[PDB]
C-alpha cells in the first residue's frame, strides 16, 4: 500500500489478518452437534423418483472413498418411502381383492370354472389404464394410485 | 382410512339399505307418472 | 451491508419501475429485508409456461441493469423459479469433528455438486452454504498508524 | 414473445458501445403496434392543480401500474414526470469563480444513498448481546434540501451554497409536450397494444385496474376518454347480433 | 340425518399423515444475537435424544433463518423420526410425538418455541386460514401505513367468534444507528466526501472489491474490519480519514450519530408498500365467513387502504361449482335415454342419499373431515349404488 | 418479563394493556435494549395518554439511554407539541446534550417547527448554545432556509 | 452542452417515488448569439474566460 | 488478453455446472481458445424444441 519515506514497506498482511473465509456468516446449520452442509435435491421434469433416488443413493457411495476423514453423509428427508409403501399397497390390496372374489364366488356357486372368470377380466381392465394415463401425461404419484384402489 | 371408512361403511348401508328402497323406489315413480 | 431502504428505494424501487409489458402476471410479491437481500416473486396464471414466463422477465430486468447501482451490478441479480419441492436433502455432516460447515460446504460444492447436478435424472440442485472467500480483515488502528484509509 | 426474445439478445451486445448518458436514460425494447389503441386523458375540475401537476400525478401513480397490465405492449405519457431542475445563471457563476462542471460535481456527492453496514454483525465476538443496523446518508427529498448543498468555502467566511448561483425547481423532466383537453390544462397516457394482444379483454383490463384506483385521487381529479376505438367493436359486434334474433323472427 | 351430518362435519383438503419428519420454530426477541439463539437450539435438540430417544432419529439445527423473515434472532429445526416398526401404538405418532413436544417447550424464558407438523403437500397454502394485504394506495410512507395496521389487528381479535390466530407475517421495526456528517466543518478540514461514505459502509458493511483464483475455481475477495473492530457503537472512533493537508482525521470530528426506528423487511405489493397478514377462521365457523368481516374491518381504515387477498385466499374466489349442476344435468339426460322416460330417471337417481349416510356414519364414528379422499369416497358409492339401481330397474323394467 | 410485556404495549400504543400492566405491578424502568425505556417509546410516536400514566406510575423523564438522548429530545426532533409541554411540566432538562451536542433546541430548529421553538425559548433558551460544530440557534436557522425562524433569535 | 442542452445528474426521493435530477441554464441566459461571450470557464490559473 | 485456461475455470466452468436441467438434453462440449473466448454447445433430443 504505501512505502515508508523512512523506506521500509507497508505489506498488506501488516494491516489485516488474510485468511480465507465464507462469502456469508449469516446462517449456521448444524445435526446432532456436528456441522452439516445438505444439499436440496429437486426432481427433475418427466422423472422418476424411485430409480433418481437409488441413482443418487449409488452416485453417493460411490464417492464414498475419496472423502476426507469422519466425513460422512445421511439422509434427513428423503420422501421415497412414502413412494415405495404406498405402491406395495396399491398391489396388496388388488392381490387380496382377487383372493375374496374367489371364495366369495366358489361359496355360492359350485363349479371351479366360474371363479376363473373374474380373475382375467379384473387385471386386464387395470392394465389399460395406465395406458390412457401415460397418454395425457399423467404421474404414477399418489393421487393416481388410490384414485385405483377406488 | 379416508378412503376406507367412507366407503367400507358406505357399503354396508347402500345394500341393506338399497336392497329393501329401491323395489319401493320404482313403484312409487310408476305411481305418481 | 445495506440497509432496507437503501435496498428498496433502489435496486428494488427500480427494478420494480422497469418490469413492464410482462405476460400474464397475476401478481407481485416483493420484501427488502436487512440482510441485504431483496426478493420479488412475480406469480403467473396457471398453465403460463414457466420457461417463458422468466425469460420476459430476465429481459427487462437486464435494461433495468444500468440504473441499479455499482455494487448491486458486480455482486448479481440472480432469478430463479420457485417450487419447494425437493425430492430429498443430503446430509453432508462430520464426526471427526476436524472440519467446518464452511469446509464441507466447500467440498461439497466443489466436488459433490457437479455429480449432483450432472446425476442421473435430478434437476435443480441448491446449496446450504457457499465457497471459500478471500477475507481480509483489517485493523482499524493500523492503518492510521501510515496515515491510510480503506 | 420469440421475436422480443432475440432482438433483445442482439440489442445486449450493442448496450456497452452507447454513451454513458444514453445507458442512464434506459432504453426500451417493446412489441406493440404503432397506432393508439386508446388515449386515457387527465383533467382537474378543480383547477387545484396546474398542467405539470397533473401530468406529475399521471406519470408517478398510474403509468407503473397499467405498462404491467397483461396486454400492454407501450404507454405513451403526454407531459413529463417531474424532475429536481436547476437553473443556472453566467453573470453569478463568474461572479464568484466557478463552472457549471463544478455544480454537477456538488450534487453527486451530497445527494446519496450509501450502505453502512451494522453493528453486532455476523460474524460476532465473544460474548455478544446487540445487534442492530447503521443509517445514515439518505437521498434528497425536497428542492430546499438541495438549494442547502454547499458549493465552496471561501477564504473570506462566505457560503457559496447552490441557490446563490442557480433557481432551484422542482420541475419537469421536459419542456416539449403540453396537453390541453378542450382548451383546458391536460395531461395522459397514448396505450398501444401488444402484439396480438384480445384488444376488447385489454381494455377491460385496463377499465378494471384504472378502477382500482380512482378512489385515492386528490381534489377534481377526473378521468376522461378523449379518444377510444375500443367501443366501436363492441357495439358493432352486437349490431350483427340482433340481426341475427331479428332474422328467426322474421 | 344426510343434510345434518353434512354441515356438522368440518371439511378438510388432505390429512396430515405421519411423514416421520415434523419441524419446529424459534424466535427471539428483536436485537438477539446469534450466539443466544443457538443456546435455545441446543437445548431442543437435547430433549428429543434424551428424554424421547426410542422414537427420534436426527435433529437438522439450521440457526439464523426463518420463513416468516431472516436475521441472527431466528432458526428452524427439522426431525427425523424412526421406522413405524420401531414404534408402535397411535402413542408414538407424529401427531402424539409433536403435542407432547410441544408442550415440554413453554417453561423456556425468552424464546418462542413450538413444534408442529408439516403440512402434506408442501403447500403453504395451508388450509382454511386467509391471506390478507394491505396497501399503501397513496404517497403516505412507513410510520403511517404501520399504524393502519395495528388498528385493523385491534378490530380483527374483537370477534373471537369468528377470527381466530389472525396476524401480521412480517417484521416488527427495530432501533437503528443513524449517522450524519456536516460538509461545512468537512471541506474547512480538507477531507474529501467520497473519502468518508466508503471508509464506513467497507470497514461495517463489507466490500467485495475483486477475485481472484483458488484451488482452480474463481471466488470473491472481500474486505472488512476485524470482527472485534465493528460491533458496539463506541468502536466509530477508532477510524481516521485522510485530508488533503496530508493530515489525518478521526471519524469522530465530522460526524453526529443517535437513534432511529427503521424497518427490516420492508414488504411491497403491485409496486406500492404492504403489510401482509394472514389469519382462519373460527372452530365451527367457515371461510367465506371469515373473509368477509376482515374486507369491511379494513374499508374503515384510514384513507390510502387497499385490500388485496392473494394466495390461499384468492383460488378461493373460484369456482362456483357450475360443474355441480352440469353434472347432475347430465346424469338425468343419461337416465333419459337408456329407459326412455323423463320421469323413471328419479328413481334410480333417489339412491344417492343410501349410500352417502352411511359415509357419514362410518366417519364420525372416528373422527374424520371432508377431505379429497372422503369427496371422492363418496363419489364412488354413490356411482356403484346407482349401478346396483340401474340393474334393479332394468330388470324390473 | 411483564416488563417487557410492558415495553411491547407502550411502543405499540396499547394503553389499555398498560393500565393492566400498572396494575399488576410491571417495571417502568424496563429499558431495552439500546436503553429506551418505555417512557422514551411514549414520546417518539407519540402517546399523550401513556407517557402521563408512565409519568404518574413511575418513570424517569430524564433518561439518558446509550446516547443521552432524553425524551424531551426525541419530541423536540419527531416534534411533538403535546408533549414537549407535558416533558417540561413533569420536570425536564432544556439543556440536555447528546454525547453529541445537540440540545432540544436546535432539533427544534432543524425541523422548522416555530412552535415548539416558541416554548421551549420561554421555558429555557441558551440561544448561545453551541454545537459540536459551533453552530448555533440563529446559525442553523439562516443555513436551514427558514427566515422568520432567524429573526426571533436575534 | 450542460448550460444550453442539460445534464441528467442523479435520482432522488420525491413523495415515495424515485426521480431524477437535472442541471441546465436560465433561459434569459441562453437566447442569443452575443451570449455566448457572456459565459465564462475557470482554468488553471484561476481565471475566467469567455 | 486472457490464456485459454484463465478463463476456463472463471468462464466455462462457472457456466457449465449451472446447466443441471434442461428437458431433453443428450449431451454438451465447450472449447476455450486463449483468444480469450469460449463457446459451449448444448445438443438436445432430436425432438425438440429450438
Amino acid at each position: 500500500l504505501k512505502v515508508n519515506q523512512d523506506g521500509s514497506r507497508v505489506l498488506l498482511r501488516d494491516v489485516a489478518k488474510i485468511e480465507l473465509g465464507g462469502e456469508n456468516y449469516d446462517i449456521i446449520a448444524e445435526f446432532n452437534g456436528q456441522p452439516a452442509s445438505g444439499l436440496g435435491i429437486k426432481l427433475a421434469t418427466g422423472a422418476n423418483a424411485l430409480d433418481t433416488a437409488a441413482a443418487i443413493r449409488a452416485e453417493l457411495a460411490k464417492m464414498e472413498p475419496f472423502f476426507p476423514s469422519g466425513l460422512k453423509i445421511v439422509y434427513p428427508y428423503d420422501t421415497t418411502p412414502f413412494v415405495k409403501i404406498s405402491i406395495h399397497e396399491v398391489v396388496k390390496t388388488l392381490v387380496e381383492a382377487i383372493i375374496l372374489v374367489f371364495l366369495v364366488m366358489y361359496l355360492f356357486l359350485q363349479n371351479f370354472r366360474a371363479t376363473l372368470i373374474p380373475t382375467i377380466a379384473v387385471p386386464v381392465v387395470l392394465l389399460g389404464t395406465f395406458a390412457v394415463l401415460a397418454a395425457f401425461g399423467f404421474s404414477i404419484n399418489t393421487l393416481t394410485m388410490f384414485g385405483m384402489v377406488l | 382410512n379416508a378412503v376406507g371408512t367412507g366407503v367400507m361403511g358406505g357399503m354396508v348401508t347402500a345394500t341393506v339399505l338399497a336392497i329393501f328402497f329401491v323395489p319401493v323406489f320404482f313403484v312409487v315413480v310408476r305411481r305418481r307418472f | 451491508g445495506a440497509d432496507a431502504k437503501t435496498v428498496q428505494d433502489t435496486v428494488t424501487q427500480v427494478i420494480e419501475q422497469n418490469m413492464n409489458g410482462i405476460d400474464n402476471l397475476m401478481y407481485m410479491s416483493s420484501n427488502s429485508d436487512s440482510t441485504g437481500t431483496v426478493q420479488i416473486t412475480l406469480t403467473f396464471e396457471s398453465g403460463t409456461d414457466a420457461d417463458i414466463a422468466q425469460v420476459q422477465v430476465q429481459n427487462k430486468l437486464q435494461l433495468a441493469m444500468p440504473l441499479l447501482p455499482q455494487e448491486v451490478q458486480q455482486q448479481g441479480v440472480s432469478v430463479e423459479k420457485s417450487s419447494s419441492s425437493f425430492l430429498m436433502v443430503v446430509g453432508v455432516i462430520n464426526t471427526d469433528g476436524t472440519m467446518t460447515q464452511e469446509d464441507i460446504s466447500d467440498y461439497v460444492a466443489a466436488n459433490m455438486k457437479d455429480a449432483i447436478s450432472r446425476t442421473s435424472g435430478v434437476g435443480d440442485v441448491q446449496l446450504f452454504g457457499s465457497q471459500y472467500a478471500m477475507r481480509i480483515w483489517m485493523n482499524p488502528n493500523e492503518l492510521n498508524k501510515f496515515q491510510l484509509t480503506p | 414473445d420469440i421475436a422480443q426474445v432475440q432482438v433483445q439478445n442482439k440489442l445486449q451486445l450493442a448496450m456497452p458501445l452507447l454513451p454513458q448518458e444514453v445507458q442512464q436514460q434506459g432504453v426500451s425494447v417493446e412489441k406493440s403496434s404503432s397506432s393508439f389503441l386508446m388515449v386515457v386523458g387527465v383533467i382537474n375540475t378543480d383547477g387545484t392543480m396546474t398542467q405539470e401537476d397533473i401530468s406529475d400525478y399521471v406519470a408517478a401513480n398510474m403509468k407503473d401500474a397499467i405498462s404491467r397490465t397483461s396486454g400492454v405492449g407501450d404507454v405513451q405519457l403526454f407531459g413529463s414526470q417531474y424532475a429536481m431542475r436547476i437553473w443556472m445563471n453566467p453573470n453569478e457563476l463568474n461572479k464568484f469563480q466557478l463552472t457549471p462542471v463544478d455544480v454537477i460535481t456538488a450534487i453527486k456527492a451530497q445527494n446519496a444513498q450509501v450502505a453502512a453496514g451494522q453493528l453486532g454483525g455476523t460474524p460476532p465476538v465473544k460474548g455478544q448481546q446487540l445487534n442492530a443496523s447503521i443509517i445514515a446518508q439518505t437521498r434528497l427529498t425536497s428542492t430546499e434540501e438541495f438549494g442547502k448543498i454547499l458549493l465552496k468555502v471561501n477564504q473570506d467566511g462566505s457560503r457559496v451554497l447552490l441557490r446563490d448561483v442557480a433557481k432551484i425547481e422542482l420541475g419537469g423532466e421536459n419542456y416539449d409536450i403540453i396537453a390541453e383537453f378542450n382548451g383546458q390544462p391536460a395531461s395522459g397516457l397514448g396505450i398501444k397494444l401488444a402484439t396480438g394482444a384480445n384488444a376488447l379483454d385489454t381494455a377491460a383490463a385496463i377499465r378494471a385496474e384504472l378502477a382500482k384506483m380512482e378512489p385515492f385521487f386528490p381534489s377534481g381529479l377526473k378521468i376522461v376518454y378523449p379518444y377510444d376505438t375500443t367501443p366501436f367493436v363492441k357495439i358493432s359486434i352486437h349490431e350483427v347480433v340482433k340481426t341475427l334474433v331479428e332474422a328467426i323472427i322474421l | 340425518g344426510m343434510a345434518y351430518l353434512f354441515v356438522r362435519l368440518p371439511s378438510s383438503f388432505l390429512p396430515d399423515e405421519d411423514q416421520g419428519v415434523f419441524m419446529t420454530m424459534v424466535q427471539l426477541p428483536a436485537g438477539a444475537t446469534q450466539e443466544r439463539t443457538q443456546k435455545v437450539l441446543n437445548e431442543v435438540t437435547h430433549y428429543y435424544l434424551t428424554k424421547e430417544k426410542n422414537n427420534v432419529e436426527s435433529v437438522f439445527a439450521v440457526n439464523g433463518f426463518g420463513f416468516a423473515g431472516r436475521g441472527q434472532n431466528t432458526g428452524i429445526a427439522f426431525v427425523s423420526l424412526k421406522d413405524w416398526a420401531d414404534r408402535p401404538g397411535e402413542e408414538n405418532k407424529v401427531e402424539a410425538i409433536t403435542m407432547r413436544a410441544t408442550r415440554a417447550f413453554s417453561q423456556i424464558k425468552d424464546a418462542m418455541v413450538f413444534a408442529f407438523n408439516l403440512p402434506a403437500i408442501v403447500e403453504l397454502g395451508t388450509a382454511t386460514g386467509f391471506d390478507f394485504e394491505l396497501i399503501d394506495q397513496a404517497g403516505l410512507g412507513h410510520e403511517k401505513l404501520t399504524q393502519a395496521r395495528n388498528q385493523l389487528l385491534a378490530e380483527a381479535a374483537k370477534h373471537p367468534d369468528m377470527l381466530t390466530s389472525v396476524r401480521p407475517n412480517g417484521l416488527e421495526d427495530t432501533p437503528q444507528f443513524k449517522i450524519d456528517i456536516d460538509q461545512e466543518k468537512a471541506q474547512a478540514l480538507g477531507v474529501s466526501i467520497n473519502d468518508i461514505n466508503t471508509t464506513l459502509g467497507a470497514a461495517w458493511g463489507g466490500s467485495y472489491v475483486n477475485d481472484f483464483i483458488d484451488r482452480g475455481r474463481v471466488k470473491k475477495v472481500y474486505v472488512m474490519s476485524e470482527a472485534k473492530y465493528r460491533m458496539l457503537p463506541d468502536d466509530i472512533g477508532d477510524w481516521y480519514v485522510r485530508a488533503a493537508d496530508g493530515q489525518m482525521v478521526p471519524f469522530s470530528a465530522f460526524s453526529s450519530s443517535r437513534w432511529e426506528y427503521g424497518s427490516p423487511r420492508l414488504e411491497r405489493y403491485n409496486g406500492l408498500p404492504s403489510m401482509e397478514i394472514l389469519g382462519q377462521a373460527a372452530p365451527g365457523k367457515s371461510t367465506g365467513e371469515a373473509m368477509e368481516l376482515m374486507e369491511q374491518l379494513a374499508s374503515k381504515l384510514p384513507t390510502y387502504d387497499w385490500t388485496g387477498m392473494s394466495y390461499q385466499e384468492r383460488l378461493s374466489g373460484n369456482q362456483a361449482p357450475s360443474l355441480y349442476a352440469i353434472s347432475l344435468i347430465v346424469v338425468f339426460l343419461c337416465l333419459a335415454a337408456l329407459y326412455e322416460s323423463w320421469s323413471i330417471p328419479f328413481s334410480v337417481m333417489l339412491v344417492v342419499p343410501l349410500g352417502v349416510i352411511g359415509a357419514l356414519l362410518a366417519a364420525t364414528f372416528r373422527g374424520l373431515t371432508n377431505d379429497v379422499y372422503f369427496q371422492v369416497g363418496l363419489l364412488t358409492t354413490i356411482g356403484l349404488s346407482a349401478k346396483n339401481a340401474i340393474l334393479i330397474v332394468e330388470f324390473a323394467k | 418479563d411483564l416488563g417487557k410485556k410492558l415495553l411491547e404495549a407502550a411502543r405499540a400504543g396499547q394503553d389499555d394493556e398498560v393500565r393492566i400492566l400498572m396494575a399488576n405491578g410491571a417495571d417502568v424502568n424496563a429499558s431495552d435494549h439500546v436503553g429506551w425505556t418505555p417512557l422514551h417509546l411514549a414520546a417518539y410516536f407519540g402517546h399523550l395518554e401513556i407517557v402521563e400514566v408512565l409519568l404518574k406510575n413511575g418513570a424517569d423523564v430524564n433518561a439518558d439511554d446509550s446516547l443521552g438522548v432524553t425524551p424531551l429530545h426525541l419530541a423536540a426532533d419527531r416534534g411533538h407539541l403535546e408533549v414537549v409541554e407535558v416533558l417540561l411540566k413533569n420536570g425536564a432538562d432544556v439543556n440536555a446534550n447528546d454525547h453529541n451536542g445537540f440540545t432540544p433546541l436546535h432539533l427544534a430548529a432543524n425541523i422548522g417547527h416555530l412552535e415548539i421553538v416558541e416554548v421551549l425559548l420561554k421555558h429555557g433558551a441558551d440561544v448561545n448554545a453551541q454545537d459540536k460544530f459551533g453552530k448555533t440557534a440563529f446559525d442553523i436557522s439562516i443555513d436551514n432556509g427558514n427566515e422568520d425562524l432567524a429573526e426571533i433569535l436575534q
